[PDB]
């Protein structure tokens, strides 16, 4: 009989960055606000 | 409208609803992207335990 002292199997496990990744980012445009007095169209009309 | 009125070649892309997406619509006009993935690492270096 042999043993397998030395020759004992391998488990093995990620070293995971996920401690130190990024995060995903989610963007959103800064809306030039009509709330604040932003212009208009100009329809016009005619007094004859 | 209805999703029934689009024009059927041009389902075959996004379809914004007005004015439930206009900032999705803004964000199309600036031709950037509205989520931005960081980028990728490495790949993991593997450790090895007996048993």
């Amino acid at each position: 009989v042999r043993e397998p002292g030395s020759q004992a199997c391998l488990a093995i496990d990620p070293l995971v960055g996920e401690e130190g990744g990024a995060a995903v980012a989610k963007l959103e445009p800064h809306l030039q606000p009509r709330g604040q007095p932003a212009p208009q169209p100009l329809h016009t009309l005619v007094l004859a | 409208a209805k999703k029934e009125h689009v024009p059927t070649w041009l389902q075959n892309t996004h379809v914004y609803s007005w004015p439930k997406n206009k900032k999705n619509i803004l964000l199309r006009l600036l031709r950037e992207e509205e989520f931005v993935a960081p980028p990728r690492g490495p790949l993991p270096t593997l450790q090895v335990v007996p048993l």
